[PDB]
């Protein structure tokens, strides 16, 4: 079964002092397969699971513009989503 | 729907599960065990700062509400502190937690 989907996300910088200005980045969302026993033989949880993760991502640059120095924002932005190791 | 699913099963190590004591002599006998099985939602989102990724990861837990005492009928004789018994954590309902993912030999 399975799914894991990129979604297109509007994000909007509001910070005093420096320019409002909007970011477009991709995320996943989704729902993945996992099942879990507790088992007392080694008295912890046994899991089998899988997470919609982000497979390869790209970095997002910015400048904020602000009024007591610019700075210089880094935001990863999905590529590819897909169920995955929750561990890995 | 539920995101989870409940369901009461044989796990092949406890089919049957063996314990042995000192002295050499075994306590065996099939343990069932709980298993939550399902489709929890998930994702992962890129973030400013440090850490750049963040996981809303879930998976299929139960809801721990008592605890379980199975004993072992098919018993060798002079079974003594270990066994004879065993302890399971035991509910009746799966929800998506994210528990399981931080015992990793913590």
């Amino acid at each position: 079964n399975n799914s894991c989907k990129k979604v297109g996300v509007e994000e909007l910088i509001n910070e005093k002092g420096c320019d409002l200005m909007i970011i477009r980045i991709n995320r996943c969302r989704g729902h993945c397969f996992s099942f879990t026993f507790p088992n007392p033989l080694t008295k912890k949880y046994s899991v089998h699971a899988k997470c919609c993760r982000m497979v390869e991502w790209e970095m997002l640059e910015t400048e904020l513009k602000c009024s007591k120095g610019n700075r210089n924002l880094r935001i990863p932005s999905a590529t590819q989503c897909e169920c995955f190791d929750c561990l890995v | 729907g539920k995101e989870c699913e409940f369901a009461m099963r044989l796990v092949p190590g406890f089919n049957p599960l063996r314990q042995v004591d000192a002295n050499g002599k075994e306590c065996r006998g099939n343990v069932e065990l709980p298993f939550c099985k399902g489709y929890c939602k998930t994702s992962e989102s890129g973030t400013h700062g440090f850490p750049p990724r963040v996981q809303n990861s879930k998976v299929c837990t139960l809801v721990t509400t008592s605890t379980r005492k199975v004993v072992l009928d098919d018993c060798d004789d002079g079974a003594d502190e270990s066994v004879k018994f065993v302890m399971v954590p035991h509910g009746t309902d799966c929800e998506c937690s994210a528990v399981p993912l931080e015992q990793h030999h913590s």
